[PDB]
């Protein structure tokens, strides 16, 4: 199961950065992908292939990984991007499934 | 590419619903779908999803052997039911579509949901 | 409670075509005399062609490759194993969903259509109309059965080439590196680990370094 | 002294297609296009019921026949239905003027109201 | 493509070929230069005018073709002529829609 | 310009040619120099009856 | 194949004179066509040629700027028009057939010709 701190929190204009831990059985050995998540919408993909950006998404938004942690990382922050950010693996070695980060509440200023 | 799902659906303890997904265009896909649910204040979880052609299903552990996922090609729609349904099974659900024929990580649309309530 | 209706009863389906009665009432499929309609999307099942791949100087198909059409098997001093390849199968899939759905919608639905009554003395009328209804159910049956006996030729050579491309594609990677012994095979001239056998996997195979 | 291999895939169906130049090849994926299943019953088109006459007609369901007395009372429908044994029709010997085009009308007609014309 | 050829081995076109369809390029001492291949060129002209031509000519113009009246009491043969009409359509509409799709191919 | 396949759509070609035409004057004109016959306010049967 | 021009034409200091070919056969041609003049006593002079297909058209040094030629593929016709014009340009004209699809110097199938005038 991966893991990100539970929230964080900044001035607008600022930047931020999001961390997702896991282990070297999902992170380690396999792409990370990051969502965000608006009150009563569905979520909505902002990072694939670990730094890749579908189209549509501001160049602000930017990702990496590095061992077994991921970052995601918000520049230009705006009172729009308060919203919830999740961290998506497979997971595969018993079963391969999808798994979800715990889920990191941004909150603006 | 839009995804639709059916009404919402209030229920009993030990009872078993099935709901629909139908995604716009040709009634062939060439994309694998998954099914996502969401608790209230909690974080989005997986249960399953369908391979175009193949025909293979993949579960969750979790949701292993009370969930069923199947698809009618001809009609474009994509079924997912479950059963012995519990309390804790009150969530919101949507259907997703991935960007190539095999399940994996990266899900880029998604449907707008249904409630499923006990 | 039903969408189809016939004199034999009532048809709950997708299907574009039918044959149980060319009478019906509400959406229904085509009506055609076949008795057989099938449209293939896989290869040529060998569990155990144009181009000369298929069935060819590759004799058999795998069954322990599950998750693709077509892949690769190596065995090193790490362990043998399966593994699909991922753009020919995707790309395989775009056309062959193409191709069904092109088919599907080139023949439009069947709406309301019931016969007519005539007397005794319109002998001229009710032959020309039996006629009619004979010619468009015979065309139509034709265009079926040869539009099915076309594109499953067409789709088995497809697949015939597309295998036949992938091993031009790895023999062309592997210029001296390497020997071929038939069968579809490559045996290395040094030693290959698991990733020298990721990058010719890949399509990244360093020449030069080996 | 390390190996690779390219191959395709293999499995168990048993599912046969034809072909101009073969017939009879088993593949290993494929549909079917063709449907030959009813579940052999009259049945309600989209929520409406369907008008059967029975032993009467056209003719003996309009004229008035005491034959079809249980069919005074209908006024919608999605479809009519007729049987080979429905001969109960104009008593009274005699010729009915253009009765296929009566027939050929009413084929388009979803309901009425019956009222009387001459008390 | 079926061969692997355009777009396979060989990635991308030309735009200094003007006047042929396969060619060559070279370079050497003397210099670089483009330069068309003329048989190949002129067989495939070839084929590919006498295939238009062909599907030109199967197709046969179509002459005066106007339209009936009935009376109120004919509405039988007037259904007639109605589905012979759309049925006739339909078919060549198929008919002509097939052979693009195929000859692209 | 874009041709349409069985296997794909939406092709980009170097060259092609348009079998279908969609375009006319919008008016009613003379075939091979013969003028035709306009009834108006009239129809067949008060043309040869002689309405007033 | 034979190759049709259309009538003789009598004009006026300053105008433009559009002349047409025909060509027997399938609407579609494998052959580039050329058009050649000829002044009385005098040897005949190359104006400019049309390609099949490609449709690139060239012209003589003398000609351009004033002389345009297009094709009409489905109904197998080409048309050559000369502006500006002038009293020498009364001559007679030919159009005439390459043996391949690229403008040469060998014209092996000439027309009739047709006369201009001033
Ligand atoms: C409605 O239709 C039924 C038939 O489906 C009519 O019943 C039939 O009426 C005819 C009248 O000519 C009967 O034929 C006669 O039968 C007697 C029997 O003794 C025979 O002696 C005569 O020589 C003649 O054949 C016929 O048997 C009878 N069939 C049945 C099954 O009853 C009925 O009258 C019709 N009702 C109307 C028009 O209101
Ligand atoms: C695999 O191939 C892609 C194709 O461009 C390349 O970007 C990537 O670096 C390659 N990876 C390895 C490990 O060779
Ligand atoms: C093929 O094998 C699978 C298991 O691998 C089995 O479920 C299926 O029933 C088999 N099909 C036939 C036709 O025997
Ligand atoms: C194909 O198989 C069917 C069913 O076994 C058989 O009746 C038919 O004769 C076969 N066709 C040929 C050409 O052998
Ligand atoms: C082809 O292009 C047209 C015009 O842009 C577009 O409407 C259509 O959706 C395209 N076809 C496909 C299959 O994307």
């Amino acid at each position: 199961v991966l893991t990100q701190p539970p929230s964080v929190s900044a001035a607008p204009g600022q930047k931020v950065t999001i961390s997702c831990s896991g282990s070297s059985s999902n992170i380690g050995n396999d792409y990370v992908s990051w969502y965000q998540q608006l009150p009563g919408t569905a979520p909505k993909l902002l990072i694939y292939d670990n730094n890749k950006r579908p189209s549509g998404i501001p160049d602000r938004f930017s990702g990496s990984k590095s061992g077994t942690s991921a970052t995601l990382g918000i520049t230009g922050l705006q009172t729009g991007d308060e919203a919830n950010y999740y961290c998506a693996t497979w997971d595969r070695r018993p079963t391969a499934y999808v798994v979800f980060g715990g889920g990191t509440k941004l909150t603006v200023l | 590419v839009q995804l639709v799902e059916s009404g919402a659906e209030v229920k009993k303890p030990g009872s078993s619903v099935k709901v629909s997904c139908k995604a716009s265009g040709g009634p062939f896909r060439s994309y694998a779908i998954s099914w996502v649910r969401q608790a209230p204040g909690q974080g989005p979880e997986w249960m399953g999803g369908i391979i175009p052609i193949f025909g293979t299903t993949k579960y969750a552990p979790k949701f292993q052997g009370r969930v069923t996922i199947t698809a009618d090609d001809f009609a474009g729609t994509v079924y997912m039911e479950l059963s012995s349904l519990r309390s804790e099974d009150t969530a919101m659900y949507y259907c997703a579509k991935h960007m190539g024929y095999q399940v994996r990580e990266t899900m880029d649309v998604w449907g707008k949901g249904t409630t499923v309530t006990v | 409670d039903t969408t189809c209706q016939t004199p034999n009863g009532a048809i709950n389906t997708s299907l574009p075509f039918q044959n149980i009665h060319p009478v019906t009432i509400g959406e229904c499929p085509k009506y055609v005399k076949s008795t057989k309609l099938r449209m293939a999307t896989g290869l040529r099942n060998i569990p155990s062609g144009l181009f000369g791949a298929i069935a060819g100087f590759i004799e058999g198909g795998w069954t322990g490759m599950i998750d693709g059409w077509y892949g690769y098997h190596h065995q090193n001093e790490q362990g043998s194993g399966y593994a699909a390849d991922l753009k020919s199968t995707q790309n395989a899939i775009d056309g062959i969903t193409n191709k069904v759905n092109s088919v599907i919608e080139k023949m439009n639905t069947q709406f309301t259509a019931v016969g007519k009554e005539f007397s005794h003395l319109e002998r001229r009328i009710e032959n020309l109309n039996k006629k009619v209804d004979d010619g468009f159910i015979d065309i139509w049956t034709y265009n079926a059965e040869l539009l099915v006996l076309l594109e499953n030729e067409r789709t088995l050579d497809y697949h015939d080439s597309n295998v036949k491309t992938l091993y031009e594609k790895v023999r062309s990677q592997l210029k001296n590196n390497a020997k071929e012994i038939g069968n579809g095979c490559f045996e290395f001239y040094h030693k290959c680990d698991d990733t020298c056998m990721e990058s010719v996997k890949n399509g990244t195979y360093d020449y030069p370094k080996y | 002294s390390d190996k690779i291999c390219i191959g395709y895939h293999a499995n168990n169906s048993t599912d046969t297609v034809d072909t101009v130049l073969e017939k009879n090849v088993t593949v290993t994926h494929s549909v079917n296009l063709l449907e030959n299943k009813h579940n052999g019953k009259l049945c309600k088109l989209r929520g409406v019921a369907p008008l059967h006459l029975g032993k009467c007609n056209i003719a003996g369901w309009l004229l008035g026949n005491p034959e079809c007395e249980s069919l005074a009372t209908a006024s919608s429908w999605s479809y009519i239905v007729e049987t080979s044994s429905s001969n109960n029709g104009t008593c009274y010997p005699g010729d009915f003027i253009n009765y296929e085009e009566l027939r050929e009308q009413l084929s388009s007609v979803s309901s009425f109201e019956k009222f009387e014309i001459f008390p």
